[PDB]
RNA sequence: ACGAGACUCUGGCAUGCUAACUAGUUACGCGACCGGUCGGCGUAACUUCUUAGAGGGACAAGUGGCGUUCAGCCACCCGAGAUUGAGCAAUAACAGGUCUGUGAUGCCCUUAGAUGUCCGGGGCUGCACGCGCGCUACACUGACUGGCUCAGCGUGUGCCUACCCUACGCCGGCAGGCGCGGGUAACCCGUUGAACCCCAUUCGUGAUGGGGAUCGGGGAUUGCAAUUAUUCCCCAUGAACGAGGAAUUCCCAGUAAGUGCGGGUCAUAAGCUUGCGUUGAUUAAGUCCCUGCCCUUUGUACACACCGCCCGU
């Protein structure tokens, strides 16, 4: 269960059946070269940092 | 000096989450002698994080249609158990508070995701703000049920739950809720 | 339901109570009631009596939060 | 006066048994009329310290309390402060202890039906005395 | 002298008469250390010890209060004290330290100088409260 | 002056009310003069709806 | 919602069409000149037309305005 | 062009301005401390402190990131204020309720045998139960001896209208008797001393003090007429409720929520409603699910418009 860093750089949009989540683009600080997409739950500010169990997760994509 | 209640030092806190001090702050200049400043942060967005978290506590163990409108009681009851954690662990209550907020704070949750289906759930990342909100909610729910109908008074049930959630002990109701959230995140990928 | 508690004066309020409350570091009517099997009401009464005897240090007083600490 | 060992479970009314766990100003609520503020005021003016508990309940205390509850004029207490002022069907002024004598007065269902009174018929069926209007609403009694 | 410029919160207000006196702050015949709730005294000593207890060097400040609610009076009594200090420190003495203490208490909070314009809204009929409405009957 | 009146003559529909408010504005003019001079000033075709109460003491 | 309606936009359009030189550079000058030469019943409306006059004149410095 | 917007009262800065003797803090003693402190207030008295006037002020005006670079959206400094809340609200229509709102009204019973009408003595004042707005709670964030003390809209002596608020002496726990007076009114209660809270009292997990929810007597004020002590209280009565299934109201800032006072009805009357204060959040600044609203495209044999039309035995 490795844990690395991820910080928001682009709020792609809101997803969920009733606006549950935010599909947001996050960069890994330890690599500063990768951008991944996450359906982060909760109010998200552009530039916040969160410790995550996952480093490769993707959700429904459009 | 800006010590809490004039007796708990504020120049000793260490969040140790690399970059999270903007979403959990007790050192910030908004941190005042008392956790009472009346409600002004709830109006706008991302201003709730500018709240001194002592205020968020004294308003989160402030609920259930029997307490609303009794905020001075909440400030007295936080002075209580602040001076009690001052002696139970022999350390500043702010340190155990930040430990509780850094461990109880959830990361993975499970939510319904999709535009056309309703069968299962999907794992989601809970943002720092929502994680502190629901962690303080679990803490307050336990502290209410731990002294509900019980001989144990306030400031000790809350105290016990806080101490056994701050060290990462799974015996806490809040930490077992955190474990339940993590396991339901495991079981709904 | 059924009210039935200790109301008898015997070797429970002086012995094992005056010999186990001073040696502990946190002293509360709830704490004394729980850790020493004693009634919280009589715990408050005896704590008031021994405070009148003068063997504790008081921080603050409340209906549910009377703050005591060891002094002697 | 003060004594650590006087705790007994039973007080004497008609040789029946009662509870003796309640504290002072609350252990004499076992009497039908004594209790509430009546017991509070008799203990208040009894010229004794009220910090005593069930275990320090002396026999002199009980004897004085029984005497004071026999007649109210110990401290010039009027009869209406008791549950029974001038009695019905007799010209007394006091409440009677035990059962079979006071409860005989309460049965008030036949004679008012003789004069076809509403109160007696209402108490005959066990209906409401406060006058709770009954149309359909109510969730007690049969379910 | 009356250099009072309100100092308000909700419908309760305070007027901070200031003069060259003893350095003791009075609230309608009672010291600020003793107020009826017995809980907001720190909220009252916050401004003075935040800017410095040494500032008062012979200034007599009497605040007269009137309005509804005790806590509503507070956040305005202290606002009135801060206003009186501002007026005294603007009338004659310099501004550099005035701006220093102003920046310090402004970063401390905002309810020491500028009043909260909030107020209790009216209640709308067809409901128990202004925004809450009755339960729907099925 | 507030008068909140139900609008529907017979109770039906949503609970709707009118709120008729009556604003009554009152000034006083106390002048050091015999009332005859003030009455001489009075005959100026006073505005309708403005009522005058005379106080002499 | 801070969308300015056709009343504000069209009145400002007519004003800048008509009194283009009479305008000022500051909003507070703009409201005064607008109140000088327009029957604007209320302060709020004349403020709104003045503000859109300022924004339109800001748009003028870089190019033409369609209306 | 109507509607929306705009409008108007405003909530919110008038330190600037007309200006109080029904408003109010500070130039000398009134009962106290070698200079401080009173709503019986000190001689002297200025609009700052409450009302109510004119003008001003806030405009996405300023900066930054997005945007078909536009309309606009999101962040930021100043600023009282960067969405204060409501009444007005279209074209056109309903077979939705009201003929029991009306001295506005259509053949039938009503043609004086007049569903109250002069007088007036019962009636929507019934008991077995189904989630109709709501009520006090299940408790120790607390009912509870009482300490200290902070309210805002208002309502108020009067045409077949006694009865309205209501400053003291005597008595009377409970309501109330006579008087000197205070009130058409910011002059009188009033400084709504109030009321929620400010936690020094038995309280400890219960049938006692959470839970007057279930007994019989008595003083009595407006009420000829309190019979279901209807409504003004004193004693005793602790049933049920351990925060409660499925379906499921309502809520974004001085809001929800807790809290008491006022207006309506009114013998003096509120578990209801309408206003007011007081205390006062994590609730998310999103989506359309399963809720309605029918906007665009589409089909139609419907147009009385799907409660349509229609086929056959």
């Amino acid at each position: 269960q490795p844990i690395k860093l991820a910080r928001v750089t682009k709020v792609l949009g809101r997803t969920g059946s009733q606006g549950q989540c935010t599909q947001v683009r996050v960069e890994f600080m330890d690599d500063t070269s990768r951008s991944i997409i996450r359906n982060v739950k909760g109010p998200v500010r552009e530039g916040d940092v969160l410790t995550l169990l996952e480093s490769e997760r993707e959700a429904r994509r459009l | 000096d800006i010590k809490l209640f004039g007796k708990w030092s504020t120049d000793d806190v260490q969040i140790n989450d690399i970059s999270l001090q903007d979403y959990i702050a007790v050192k910030e200049k908004y941190a005042k002698y008392l956790p009472h400043s009346a409600g002004r942060y709830a109006a706008k967005r991302f201003r709730k994080a500018q709240c001194p978290i002592v205020e968020r506590l004294t308003n989160s163990m402030m609920m259930h249609g029997r307490n609303n409108g009794k905020k001075l009681m909440t400030v007295r009851i936080v002075k209580h158990a602040f001076e009690i954690i001052h002696l139970l662990t022999g350390e500043n209550p702010l340190q155990v508070l930040v430990n509780a907020i850094i461990n109880s704070g959830p990361r993975e949750d499970s939510t319904r995701i999709g535009r056309a289906g309703t069968v299962r759930r999907q794992a989601v990342d809970v943002s720092p703000l929502r994680r502190v909100n629901q962690a303080i909610w679990l803490l307050c729910t336990g502290a209410r049920e731990a002294a509900f109908r019980n001989i144990k008074t306030i400031a000790e049930c809350l105290a016990d739950e806080l101490i056994n959630a701050a060290k990462g002990s799974s015996n806490s109701y809040a930490i077992k809720k955190k474990d339940e959230l993590e396991r339901v995140a495991k079981s709904n990928r | 339901d059924k009210l039935n508690n200790l109301v008898l004066f015997d070797k429970a309020t002086y012995d094992k109570l005056c010999k186990e409350v001073p040696n502990y570091k946190l002293i509360t009517p709830a704490v004394v009631s729980e850790r020493l099997k004693i009634r919280g009401s009589l715990a408050r009464a005896a704590l008031q009596e021994l405070l009148s005897k003068g063997l504790i240090k008081l921080v603050s007083k409340h209906r549910a939060q009377v703050i005591y600490t060891r002094n002697t | 006066l003060v004594i650590p060992e006087k705790f007994q479970h039973i007080l004497r009314v008609l040789n029946t048994n009662i509870d003796g766990r309640r504290k002072i100003a609350f252990a004499i609520t076992a009497i039908k009329g004594v209790g509430r503020r009546y017991a509070h005021v008799v203990l208040r003016k009894a010229d004794i310290d009220l910090t005593k508990r069930a275990g320090e309940l002396t026999e002199d205390e009980v004897e004085r309390v029984i005497t004071i509850m026999q007649n109210p004029r110990q401290y010039k207490i009027p009869d209406w402060f008791l549950n029974r002022q001038k009695d019905v069907k007799d010209g007394k002024y006091s409440q009677v202890l035990a059962n079979g004598l006071d409860n005989k007065l309460r049965e008030d269902l036949e004679r008012l039906k003789k004069i076809r009174a509403h109160r007696g018929l209402r108490h005959f069926w066990g209906l409401r005395v406060r006058g709770q209007h009954t149309k359909t609403t109510g969730r007690r009694g049969r379910t | 002298q009356s250099v009072q410029v309100f100092g308000r919160k909700k419908t309760a207000t305070a007027v901070a008469h200031c003069k060259r006196g003893n350095g003791l702050i009075k609230v309608n015949g009672r010291p600020l250390e003793m107020i009826e709730p017995r809980t907001l005294q720190y909220k009252l000593l916050e401004p003075v010890l935040l800017l410095g207890k040494e500032r008062f060097a012979g200034v007599d400040i009497r605040v007269r209060v009137k309005g509804g609610g005790h806590v509503a009076q507070i956040y305005a009594i202290r606002q009135s004290i801060s206003k009186a200090l501002v007026a005294y420190y603007q009338k004659y003495v310099d501004e550099a330290s005035k701006k220093e203490i102003k920046d310090i208490l402004i970063q401390y909070d905002r309810t020491l100088l500028v009043a909260d314009p909030r107020r209790c809204e009216s209640k709308k009929f067809g409901g128990p409260g202004a925004r809450a409405r009755y339960q729907k009957s099925y | 002056l507030r008068i909140t009146t139900r609008k529907t003559p017979c109770g039906e529909g949503s609970k709707t009310w009118d709120r008729f408010q009556m604003r009554i504005h009152k000034r006083l003019i106390d002048l050091h003069s015999p009332s005859e001079i003030v009455k001489q000033i009075t005959s100026i075709s006073i505005e309708p709806g403005v009522e005058v109460e005379v106080t002499i003491a | 919602g801070r969308v300015r309606t056709k009343t504000v936009k069209k009145a400002a359009r007519v004003i800048i069409e008509k009194y283009y030189t009479r305008l000022g550079n500051d909003f507070h000058t703009n409201k005064r000149v607008c109140e000088e030469i327009a029957i604007i019943p209320s302060k709020k409306l004349r403020n709104k037309i003045a503000g859109y006059v300022t924004h339109l004149m800001k748009r003028i410095q870089r190019g033409p305005v369609r209306g």
